[PDB]
DNA sequence: CTAGTTGATCTCATATCAGGAGAAGGAGCAGAGCG
C-alpha cells in the first residue's frame, strides 16, 4: 500500500455559479458564488462586496438555487453534488456565531443511467412546489417541497425526448409547467408539459410544441406580466407565450453564441447576457397595455469570459468567471465615449484553468516559485505564485553592522517620516530619505559619539532620544536640546523603551520612568528588581488619554515575561517561561480583538499572551518557535490593522485574521531590524535592516500566497524554463477570423521581435500558435515566433540533447485541417534563443502530433501519435529515432525518472516503460489494464506513480512486489473533485517524503507528498474521527465524497489523506480537540498538525 | 481530437464530453482486428459469449460441441499482437462437460467467482469459476434456450430461464427453487433479458410473436404485452398484441434499460418503450435473421450516441437505436453469427459465429 | 400515526390497540401489497387473525394508497357461521366501510345480483359463503374485486372441488387466507392454497408432487435408505424457504 | 310481511400338429440414365 497525503495549496478560484437573492436575512441582499467546492456568501452593500461566509461542500457544487417557500421568512438554498448529493440548506445567525443548517439532504443518484449531455440541470419551480433536476437522458427527476421531506424523496418521471437541451419552469402557470428545448433527428423543438405530483407524471403544456432555430441552446421563463419563454440561439432570439410568437436576429450577437443569461429586473423587462467572446448584451422587453410589443438586443460592452453572470442593484454585475477573473462590473446609463456602459468596478483573481505550470527557483533563493498558464482565449495570462509577503524594494543604501532603526519627521509642518536615525556600535547616524532622493546627514539635536538604544517622535511637536548615557529631548521648532536627563549614577543604559509621551528606561537593574512634558523630563516611579532587564514595551494601545497605564519587561536568570504598574512599578502579573537563552523582544499590540503581549527569546521562542487593560494577568500562554536566532518586534500600521513584524533569519510578518494570529513568512534572506516609514514617496513603507544594507519596501497582503498577473490576451497551452537563456517558453495560441486577422492586440502581436516559421516540410476562425519567450525578471515578450498556417503546437521542452552545450526549446506541433479527426503531420522543431533571437536549429517530420516531450538522459522522448518513441540528437544537429514503442492507444503524457517512462494513455492509464540502454530498445515494465482516462501523470519515487482520472479522482499505482508482473497495482485511490491538467515536483516553501503540486482546471494548487505508514495510520485515524465530529454542511459522508468515483465503478478511497479535512482539526473549539483525540494528548496531535501545515 | 484535449484542458467542455465523443468515433471506426485474436478451442459454432461485468477481463464462450472455454482478453504480453488465451475449459472430458449445445453462459453479476450456462441438455449449471466445478444443477423437464441473471439485482438472485416450454422458469440460486413459472405464453420462449433498471422486471419474448414484462414479485402475470401497432389494430387479447410477425428470439434492454430491442424472425428489429411497452417506430431497416433459436445481441454503453450490434447472416450489423441508421455491417466471419458481446471498456466487440471462430473487431486509430 | 416505509398510515387509535404480533402481521400483510402478491396467515385459532385483516384494510382505505382511491370492492368469503361476526368485527373497529352480507337471512331484501351490483359500486366490504361463490361463480366475478379473503381457507384444501375452482377464478392479485392449519392431510393441500394466494410460485400440480410430495413421504418412514431421507430434507428445506415469504405462521 | 322448522339436494371429506388364398409393404438388388 502507498501512503499519500493530498492537501490544497491554493483553493479553487473559477466561479462555476453564482446566484443571488435574500438567504441570511429578509433584508439583506446576498450574492452566492460557488467555486467548485466552496460555497461563498457575502453581501451586496453599496459599494463592493462584504464577505459574511466560505464554506467547503462534500462536492462539486452542480446545481445551487435559493428558493423561498410559502412561510419562510428568508431564502433557503439548494445544491446538488456532482455525485448526486442533494442538500436544502438554511443560514442562521445566533449572534456572533454562523451556522449553515441542513434542513433535507439525500442522494438522488439513480444506479444506472446516461448522464445527460448538457448537464446537470436543476430547476424550481417558481411557487416552489418542486425541484426538477435533469440527470438522465429520457428521465426527469422531481423533488417534491410541499411535503416537507428531510430525505428529499425524488420520482423519475419518464420523458419521451431523451436529448433536452435546456429546461426552466415557466411562470404564470396554475400548475408547474416545463419548458424544454429538445433535438430529435428532425431538429431542435421547444416543448411543454404540466408536472402533476399527484399523478406523478407529465401532462399536456399549455402551449403546444414549436419548431426553432437549429442551435437553439437556452430558455428564458420570463416572470408573470409577460410569461412564456425566450429561446436563444446562435442566430436567433425568439419569445414563445402559446400564441404570440416574437422573433429577431440581431446581427450583433451572431459572432459568438449567448452561454449565460439573468434577470435585471422582477418583471424580466430586462435581460442580461453573456456570450462566450465575453461581450455583454442588454435584451429588452418592450410591454403593450399587458402583451410583449418586440424584442430589442443591444451591447453593453465587454467583460471576462462569463460563466454566470448576476445583477446585484444600481447597475453593478457580478461577472462569474471559469476562465478568466470574475468580474464586478457596473453599467452606466450612458456610454464612455467607446460604445461601451461596462465599467470594470472590481476584479477577483481567477487562477483559470491552470493548463501547464512550472517550479522555478526565480531571484536565486531557496523558495520555490509557480509559473502558471492559467486562463483561456481572452483571458490568457501567466500568474506567478510564491509564498511570503514580498519584499517590494525600492531602495537600498549600504550601510553595514546597523543596530537601530527609527523614523522621524525632521521637517516640523510636515507629519511624515522624512528622516531616519541609526545606530550601529556606539554611534549615531542620521539619513534624510527626502522624497526617493536618499543620503546621509545630521540632524541638530542629536550626539553623534554616544550610540542610540532608542528614539522617536512624540507629543508636543517633540522629537527624544534615549542614548547609552543619558536621554536628550529635542525641541524641533525653537532650538537644540532643552531638557535634558541624565542618570544621577552616571550608569549607562542597557534597554530603552519610549512612545509618543512618557519614557521608561532600563540602568542596570533599575528600572526608571519619566514622563515627555513641554520642556521636561519628570521622573515619577523607580524601582531596583531582583535581577538584569532584558527588555521593555510602553507602548500604549487604546490609548484614548495620552499615557499607556501598563509595562512590560524581561528579566535575567528568571526567564519570565513580568508586567508591571507604571505609577508604581509594583509588581502585577508573573509567568515563567524557562531556558538558559534571555528575552530579547517583548511588544505589546492589539490584533483585532484585544491587547496581546508578544514576547520573544534569543533562540527563535516566542510567546503571545492575552492582556487585559484592568488586571495586566497573561491567560491563554500559547508558544510559536520562529527562527533559529533572535529576534525583534516592531509595528507597523498597514491599511487595515497593525500588522506586528518579527525580525529574524527566518522574517515573518505577526498580524490576526478571523480573530486568530497566523504567521505569513517573509522571504528574503535576513531582517536584523526593521521600523515603519512613510515617507513623501514612500507610501506606508519598510525599512528592514540586514547586516549589509537597508531595502526599503512595502507589502501588498501580508496573508496568503502572492499572485502576479501578466495578461497575454492569448490563450497559453505550456510552459518552460530556461534557466541559461533567463527567460520562459510559452506556446501561445490566438484566434484569427479570416488572410486571417487578429481579433485584438495579444501578447504574441506585440513582441519586441517576432519571426514566422518558413518550413519547407508541408506544402470562420483558425487558431494561430506561437512560441513567446519571456523575460523571467520584467515578463515582457521578448520574442514571439509564428508557427505554420493550420499548425497546433502541442508541447514545448527545454533541455540539452546528445553532447552539445546548447540549451534548445524543443517544440511538438501538429498539422490541423477540418477534413480530419487526428492529425497525420506534424514536426518536432529545435530552437535556440540567443541574441535575442529565436533560430530554428533543427525540423523532423514525424507522422502524427507529437503530444508529448520530456528529455530523457540527454534524449528526447516524443509521443508520436500512439507511439513513444525516442530521438538522439546527432553532432550533425538533426534528431534521428533511436526505438520506438507501439502499444498505445494515444500516448499522451510522459513522465520520467532515470531509466524509467510512466506513459499516460488517453484511455489505458498508464504503462511503465523502461529504456534498457544495453539493448537499445524499450521493454514494458508493467501496465495498468483498468481503463482509467488520464489528464496527467507523475513519478514519485522509483516505484509509486501517481495519475490524475478525468472524472476526478487520483489514483497511485506501484509496481508489484511471473506475468502479473505486468499488472500494476492501483494501491491508492482518491475522489479529488478537480480535473488535474498537470504535475510537477517542487514546493512553495523553504515528516513528508517528496512534493508535488499540481494545478487544476477550476484552479485549484493541490499537494501531494508522500507518508510514512506509521503517520499515515495516525492521520487516517484522526481523519476517521473528524468525520465522526466535524458536520459537512449537506450531511454528505467524507468517506463518500472521497470515494473513487467512475462511471463504471465506485470504491471508497485508500492511500491518501485529505490534507483539507486534516488541517480542519485546528478550527475546532477545545472539548470537541478533546472529543478526536478520545485513544496521546491533544497537544502531540496539534504538533503534528502544524508541522503538516508547514509544507505548504 | 486536439480540439477535444484542448478543450477537456481548459474547461470549456465536460471531460464527459471527450469520453463519450471518442468512444462513439471508436466504435464507428470498428473494425476486424488482425492485430488481435482468439484461441480456437470450439469444435463447434460459438452459440454464446460473455464478458464478465466487472473488470471486463475474462470471457466465457459456450459452443454446439457443450464445451465451454474462459479466455483472458488482456495483454498480458509485451508485444502489440496477442492471443486471447484460454484460461480454463469445460471439455469434452470434464465429468459436468454439457451433453449437448451451450445456449448461453453469463458470469454472475457482481463477482467473478461463479458463473451459469445453460445447454440442449436441458440443465443449467452453476459452475465455481475457481475449481471449475458445478455447484448446482437445475434440470428442466425441457432444452432451455436462454437463461438470464439480473444484472442489477443486489437483492434476489433469481435465473429466468426459457425453455421450449411456454412457461418462463425462474431459478432461485439462493437456496434452490425452480419451482416459479410466469404463465402466458404460447409457445417456446427463446429470450429472457431481465430490466437493467428495474430488479425485478424481466422481458420474455417466445415463439407465438409476443413479448412480454413481467414483475416477477407480482402475482397477476405479464404487465405488459408488446403491440406493434400500440391500439391501431386493436382485439380482445387472445391473438392479436404481437410484438413481431414471426418468432421473436432476441431482446436486449439499452443500456439505461429505459427502451428494449425486440428482434424477431420478421426481420425486424424494434424498439419498445420499457415502461408502457410503446412501440418508438424506430425504423431500423430490414435486420436479417433466421435463427431457430434464441438470437444474442448488445448495445454499446458508456458513447454519445448508443448503438446496437445485431448478428445480420454473416456479418455484425451496427445501428443506432435511437435513429435506426445503419452504421454498418462489420464483415469477418464466414457462416452466420450467433452471438455478439461488447467489450464497453474499449469499444471492442467480440462476435462468435457457427463457422466455429470468435472474431475480435477493435477500433482503428 | 404508525407509518410505514413507503407510506401507510395505519392510524394510531387503531394500531395502538393491536397486539405485537398482530402488527407484525399487519405489516407483513402490507408487504404483500406493496409485491401485488398474496399470502397465508397461518396462525392457529385464538391469536386473533380477523382483528388483523381488518386493521390491514382500514389503514389501506384511510391511507389513500394507490386505480383505486384507496381501497375498493373486497370480498370476504367465509363460513356461515361467522358472517355476522365479521360484519360485527368491522362495524366495531373501523364503521365507514360498508360492509354488506350475502345471505337468504341478509338485509337487502331484493334481488342479490342487485346486492352484488350496489355493493361494488360502493367499494364496499361484501361477505359470502363458499357456496354462493360456487353458485355465483360467474355472475360474482364480474365487477373487479380488489381483495379476496378466503377465511378459514382450507375449503380450498382440495385442488378438485367446484369450490377451489370458483375461488380460484378471481383475477385480483391480492388473495388472502386466514386458515388455523395451511395442510391437515398432506401437501396436496398446500399446493391448492398456494396456487391460489399466488397462481405460479409453486409449479403445477404435477411437478410439485413429483417434486416434493414423494420424495418427502418416502423419507417419512425409519426403514427409508438414508439417501431417501437425506434427499427429504433437503426438498423439505427448499419447500419451507420457497414458501417462507408469504405463510406466516406463529405458533402458541 | 317474518321467523323458524323441516325436509330434500348438493358439495366436500377421509380412507391405497392335418389352413389356404390373396393383397400390401418392405427390402435386396440389377440395371439404366445421367449429372
Amino acid at each position: 500500500m502507498s501512503y499519500n497525503y493530498v492537501v490544497t495549496a491554493q483553493k479553487p478560484t473559477a466561479v462555476n455559479g453564482c446566484v443571488t437573492g435574500h438567504f441570511t436575512s429578509a433584508e439583506d441582499l446576498n450574492l452566492l458564488i460557488a467555486k467548485n467546492t466552496r460555497l461563498e456568501i457575502y453581501v451586496v452593500t453599496a459599494e463592493g462586496l462584504r464577505p459574511v461566509k466560505e464554506v467547503g461542500m462534500y462536492g462539486k457544487i452542480a446545481v445551487m438555487e435559493l428558493f423561498r417557500p410559502k412561510g419562510e421568512s428568508k431564502d433557503l438554498l439548494f445544491i446538488l453534488t456532482a455525485k448526486y448529493n442533494a442538500c436544502i440548506l438554511e443560514y442562521k445567525q445566533s449572534g456572533e456565531s454562523i451556522d449553515i443548517i441542513t434542513r433535507a439532504h439525500g442522494n438522488v443518484q439513480d444506479r444506472i443511467g446516461r448522464p445527460s449531455e448538457t448537464g446537470i440541470i436543476g430547476i424550481i419551480d417558481p411557487e416552489c412546489r418542486m425541484i426538477g433536476l435533469r440527470l438522465y437522458d429520457g428521465l426527469f427527476k422531481v423533488i417534491p417541497l410541499d411535503r416537507d421531506n428531510k430525505e428529499l424523496k425524488a420520482f423519475n418521471i419518464r420523458l419521451e425526448e431523451l436529448h433536452v437541451i435546456d429546461v426552466k419552469f415557466l411562470y404564470g402557470c396554475q400548475a408547474p409547467t416545463i419548458c424544454f428545448v429538445y433535438q430529435d433527428p428532425q431538429g431542435r423543438h421547444v416543448k411543454t408539459y404540466e408536472v402533476s405530483l399527484r399523478e406523478k407524471e407529465f401532462n399536456k403544456g399549455p402551449w403546444k410544441q414549436e419548431n426553432v432555430e437549429a442551435e437553439a441552446s437556452m430558455v428564458i421563463a420570463v416572470p408573470e406580466p409577460f410569461g412564456g419563454a425566450i429561446i436563444i440561439g446562435q442566430e436567433s432570439i425568439t419569445y414563445h407565450n402559446g400564441d404570440k410568437y416574437l422573433a429577431i436576429a440581431p446581427p450583433i450577437i451572431k459572432q459568438s453564441t449567448i452561454v449565460c443569461h439573468n434577470r435585471v429586473d422582477p418583471n424580466g423587462s430586462r435581460y442580461l447576457l453573456g456570450d462566450m467572446e465575453g461581450r455583454l448584451f442588454m435584451l429588452l422587453l418592450e410591454k403593450e397595455e399587458v402583451t410583449l410589443k418586440d424584442l430589442r438586443v443591444e451591447l453593453l460592452g465587454e467583460t471576462s469570459i462569463a460563466e454566470c453572470l448576476t445583477y446585484l442593484d444600481n447597475g453593478v454585475v457580478f461577472v462569474g468567471s471559469r476562465l478568466g477573473d470574475s468580474q464586478l462590473v457596473k453599467l452606466n446609463v450612458d456610454s464612455n465615449e467607446q460604445g461601451s456602459y461596462v465599467v470594470a468596478m472590481e476584479t477577483f483573481t481567477n487562477l483559470g484553468p491552470i493548463v501547464d505550470m512550472c517550479v522555478v527557483d526565480l531571484e536565486r533563493q531557496g523558495q520555490g516559485q509557480l509559473v502558471t498558464c492559467s486562463g483561456a482565449f481572452k483571458e490568457g495570462s501567466l500568474r506567478i505564485i510564491r509564498n511570503g509577503i514580498g519584499i517590494h524594494e525600492h531602495a537600498s543604501i549600504d550601510l553595514p553592522g546597523i543596530k537601530g532603526l527609527w523614523p522621524l519627521r525632521s521637517d516640523p509642518n510636515r507629519e511624515t517620516d522624512d528622516t531616519l536615525v541609526l545606530s550601529f556600535v556606539g554611534q549615531t547616524r542620521v539619513l534624510m530619505l527626502n522624497g526617493e532622493e536618499v543620503e546621509e546627514t545630521e540632524l541638530m539635536g542629536f550626539v553623534d559619539d554616544q550610540q542610540t538604544f532608542f528614539c522617536g517622535n512624540v507629543a508636543h511637536q517633540q522629537l527624544i532620544q534615549i542614548t547609552s548615557a543619558s536621554v536628550r529631548l529635542v525641541s524641533q521648532e525653537p532650538k537644540a536640546l532643552v531638557s535634558e536627563w541624565k542618570e544621577p549614577q552616571a550608569k549607562n543604559i542597557s534597554v530603552a523603551s519610549c512612545n509618543s509621551s512618557q519614557v521608561v528606561v532600563a540602568v542596570g537593574r533599575a528600572l526608571y520612568y519619566l514622563q515627555i512634558h513641554p520642556q521636561e523630563l519628570r521622573q515619577i516611579s523607580h524601582t531596583e528588581m531582583e535581577h538584569e532587564v532584558a527588555c521593555l514595551d510602553i507602548t500604549p494601545l487604546g490609548d484614548s488619554n495620552g499615557l499607556s497605564p501598563l509595562c512590560a519587561i524581561g528579566l535575567w536568570t528568571d526567564i519570565s515575561a513580568r508586567i508591571l504598574k507604571l505609577p508604581s512599578f509594583e509588581l502585577l502579573h508573573k509567568e515563567m517561561l524557562g531556558g538558559e537563552i534571555i528575552p530579547r523582544s517583548i511588544l505589546m499590540t492589539t490584533f483585532e480583538s484585544s491587547h496581546y503581549l508578544l514576547c520573544a527569546l534569543g533562540d527563535g521562542a516566542l510567546f503571545y499572551f492575552g492582556l487585559n487593560i484592568e488586571t495586566g494577568l497573561l491567560s491563554d500562554r500559547k508558544k510559536v518557535t520562529l527562527g533559529t536566532q533572535p529576534t525583534v518586534l516592531r509595528t507597523f500600521r498597514s491599511l487595515s490593522t497593525t500588522n506586528v513584524f518579527a525580525c529574524s533569519d527566518r522574517p515573518t510578518v505577526i498580524y490576526s485574521s478571523n480573530h486568530k494570529l497566523v504567521f505569513s513568512n517573509v522571504n528574503l534572506k535576513e531582517v536584523n531590524y526593521m521600523c515603519p516609514l512613510n515617507s513623501d514617496g514612500y507610501p506606508d513603507s519598510l525599512a528592514l535592516a540586514n547586516n549589509s544594507t537597508l531595502t526599503i519596501g512595502t507589502i501588498d497582503e501580508i496573508q496568503k500566497l502572492h499572485i502576479r498577473t501578466v495578461p497575454l490576451y492569448e490563450s497559453p497551452r505550456k510552459i518552460c524554463y530556461q534557466e541559461v537563456s533567463q527567460c520562459f517558453g510559452v506556446l501561445s495560441s490566438r484566434i484569427e477570423v479570416q488572410g486571417t486577422t487578429a481579433l485584438r492586440p495579444s501578447a504574441s502581436t506585440q513582441a519586441l521581435s517576432s519571426s514566422v516559421s518558413s518550413s519547407k516540410l508541408f506544402s470562420e476562425e483558425v487558431e494561430v500558435h506561437n512560441l513567446l519567450i519571456i523575460d523571467q525578471h520584467t515578463f515582457e515578450v521578448l520574442h514571439a515566433h509564428q508557427f505554420l498556417q493550420n499548425e497546433y503546437a502541442l508541447s514545448l521542452v527545454s533541455c540539452k540533447l546528445g553532447k552539445d552545450p546548447n540549451t534548445y526549446f524543443i517544440v511538438g506541433t501538429a498539422m490541423v485541417y477540418p477534413e480530419e479527426a487526428e492529425p497525420k503531420q506534424g514536426r518536432i522543431v529545435v530552437f535556440q534563443y540567443s541574441d535575442g533571437k529565436l533560430q530554428t536549429v533543427a525540423e523532423k517530420e514525424v507522422k502524427g502530433a507529437v503530444y508529448s516531450m520530456v528529455e530523457f538522459n540527454g534524449k528526447l522522448l516524443a509521443s508520436i501519435n500512439s507511439t513513444v518513441r525516442l530521438y538522439e540528437w546527432t553532432t550533425e544537429k538533426e534528431l534521428r529515432t533511436e526505438c520506438n514503442h507501439y502499444n498505445n492507444i494515444m500516448a499522451l503524457y510522459l513522465k520520467t525518472k532515470g531509466d524509467f517512462i510512466l506513459v499516460g494513455d488517453l484511455m489505458r492509464s498508464v504503462l511503465l516503460l523502461a529504456y534498457k540502454p544495453m539493448e537499445g530498445n524499450f521493454e514494458e515494465i508493467a501496465r495498468d489494464f483498468n481503463p482509467n482516462w488520464m489528464s496527467a501523470v507523475e513519478i514519485l519515487d522509483d516505484d509509486n506513480f501517481l495519475g490524475a482520472e478525468n472524472a476526478f479522482n487520483l489514483f497511485v499505482c506501484q509496481k508489484d512486489s511471473d506475468e502479473e508482473r505486468q499488472h500494476l497495482q492501483e494501491v491508492g485511490l482518491f475522489h479529488l473533485g478537480e480535473f488535474v491538467n498537470v504535475f510537477c515536483h517542487g514546493s512553495l516553501v523553504m515528516p513528508t517524503q517528496g512534493s508535488v503540486l499540481f494545478g487544476t482546471v477550476n484552479g485549484m494548487i493541490g499537494l501531494v507528498t508522500s507518508l510514512s505508514e506509521s503517520w499515515y495510520n495516525l492521520l487516517l485515524d484522526m481523519q476517521n474521527r473528524l468525520n465522526k465530529v466535524i458536520k459537512s454542511v449537506g450531511k454528505i459522508e467524507h468517506s463518500f465524497w472521497r470515494s473513487f468515483h467512475t462511471e463504471r465503478k465506485t470504491e471508497p478511497a485508500t492511500g491518501f489523506i485529505d490534507g483539507d479535512l486534516i488541517e480542519s482539526f485546528l478550527d475546532i473549539s477545545r472539548p470537541k480537540m478533546q472529543e478526536v483525540v478520545a485513544n496521546a494528548t491533544a497537544d502531540d496531535l496539534i504538533k503534528v498538525v502544524e508541522e503538516l501545515t508547514r509544507i505548504h | 481530437m486536439l480540439g477535444f484535449l484542448s478543450a477537456r484542458q481548459t474547461g470549456l467542455e465536460d471531460p464527459l464530453r471527450l469520453r463519450r465523443a471518442e468512444s462513439t468515433r471508436r466504435v464507428l471506426g470498428l473494425e476486424l482486428n488482425k492485430d488481435r485474436d482468439v484461441e480456437r478451442i470450439h469444435g463447434g459454432g460459438i452459440n454464446t459469449l460473455d464478458i464478465e461485468p466487472v473488470e471486463g477481463r475474462y470471457m466465457l464462450s459456450g459452443g454446439s460441441d457443450g464445451v465451454i472455454v474462459l479466455y483472458d482478453l488482456e495483454n498480458s504480453s509485451r508485444q502489440s499482437y496477442y492471443t486471447c488465451k484460454a484460461v480454463c475449459s469445460i471439455g469434452r472430458d470434464h465429468p459436468d462437460v454439457h451433453r449437448y449445445s451451450v445456449e448461453t453462459v453469463q458470469w454472475y453479476p457482481h463477482d467473478t467467482g461463479m458463473f451459469t450456462s445453460s445447454s440442449f441438455d436441458k440443465t443449467l449449471k452453476v459452475w465455481d469459476t475457481n475449481t471449475l466445478q458445478t455447484a448446482d444443477v437445475f434440470n428442466f423437464e425441457e432444452t432451455v434456450y436462454s437463461h438470464h441473471m439480473s444484472p442489477v439485482s443486489t437483492k434476489h438472485c433469481l435465473v429466468a430461464v426459457g425453455t421450449r416450454g411456454p412457461k418462463v422458469q425462474l431459478c432461485d440460486l439462493k437456496s434452490g427453487s425452480c419451482s416459479h413459472i410466469l404463465q402466458g405464453h404460447r409457445q417456446e420462449i427463446l429470450a429472457v433479458s431481465w430490466s437493467p433498471r428495474y430488479d425485478y422486471i424481466l422481458a420474455t419474448a417466445s415463439a407465438d410473436s409476443r413479448v412480454k414484462l413481467w414483475d416477477v414479485r407480482r402475482a397477476s402475470g405479464c404487465l405488459i404485452t408488446l403491440d406493434q401497432h400500440n391500439g391501431k389494430k386493436s382485439q380482445a387479447v387472445e391473438s392479436a398484441n404481437t410484438a413481431h410477425n414471426g418468432k421473436v428470439n432476441g431482446l436486449c434492454f439499452t443500456s439505461d434499460g429505459l427502451h428494449l430491442l425486440t428482434v424477431g424472425t420478421d426481420n425486424r428489429m424494434r424498439l419498445w418503450n420499457s415502461s408502457n411497452g410503446e412501440n418508438t417506430l424506430v425504423n431500423y431497416g430490414k435486420v436479417c435473421n433466421n435463427s431457430k433459436k434464441g438470437l444474442k445481441f448488445t448495445v454499446s454503453c458508456g458513447c454519445s450516441s448508443e448503438f446496437v450490434f445485431v448478428p445480420y447472416g454473416s456479418t455484425i450489423a451496427v445501428y443506432t437505436v435511437y435513429s435506426g441508421e445503419q452504421i454498418t455491417m462489420l464483415k469477418g466471419h464466414y457462416k452466420t453469427v450467433d452471438c455478439c458481446v461488447f467489450q464497453s471498456n474499449f469499444q471492442e466487440l467480440y462476435s462468435g459465429s457457427r463457422d466455429c471462430n470468435i472474431l475480435a473487431w477493435v477500433p482503428s486509430l | 400515526d404508525a407509518e410505514f416505509d413507503e407510506g401507510f398510515k395505519v392510524p394510531g387509535f387503531l394500531f395502538k390497540k393491536l397486539f405485537k404480533y398482530q402488527q407484525t402481521g399487519v405489516r407483513w400483510l402490507w408487504e404483500l401489497h406493496c409485491q401485488q402478491a398474496g399470502g397465508i396467515l397461518g396462525d392457529e385459532m385464538g391469536l386473533g387473525r380477523t382483528i388483523q385483516i381488518i386493521a390491514f384494510l382500514a389503514g389501506l382505505s384511510y391511507s389513500k394508497i394507490r386505480r383505486f382511491e384507496g381501497l375498493g370492492p373486497t370480498v370476504i368469503v367465509c363460513p356461515t357461521t361467522v358472517m355476522h361476526q365479521w360484519v360485527k368485527e368491522f362495524h366495531t373497529w373501523w364503521p365507514p366501510f360498508r360492509v354488506a352480507i350475502l345471505h337468504e337471512t341478509g338485509s337487502y331484501t331484493h334481488k342479490k345480483e342487485k346486492l352484488i351490483r350496489d355493493v361494488a359500486h360502493c367499494h364496499g366490504i361484501l361477505i359470502t359463503s363458499y357456496s354462493y361463490i360456487r353458485l355465483m361463480q360467474d355472475d360474482i366475478s364480474r365487477y373487479d374485486w380488489h381483495y379476496v379473503i378466503l377465511d378459514e381457507g382450507h375449503k380450498i384444501r382440495n385442488p378438485n372441488a367446484a369450490v377451489t375452482l370458483a375461488c380460484k377464478q378471481f383475477r385480483t392479485p391480492h388473495r388472502i387466507i386466514l386458515s388455523g392449519s395451511p395442510m391437515q392431510n398432506n401437501l396436496r393441500e398446500l399446493w391448492s392454497l398456494f396456487d391460489f394466494i399466488f397462481p405460479g410460485k409453486l409449479g403445477t400440480l404435477p411437478v410439485f408432487m413429483e417434486q416434493f410430495s414423494v420424495p418427502i413421504t418416502m423419507g417419512g418412514y425409519s426403514n427409508a435408505s438414508p439417501v431417501q431421507v437425506k434427499t427429504a430434507y433437503k426438498c423439505a428445506c427448499v419447500l419451507r424457504d420457497t414458501i417462507n415469504p408469504y405463510l406466516l405462521r406463529r405458533m402458541k
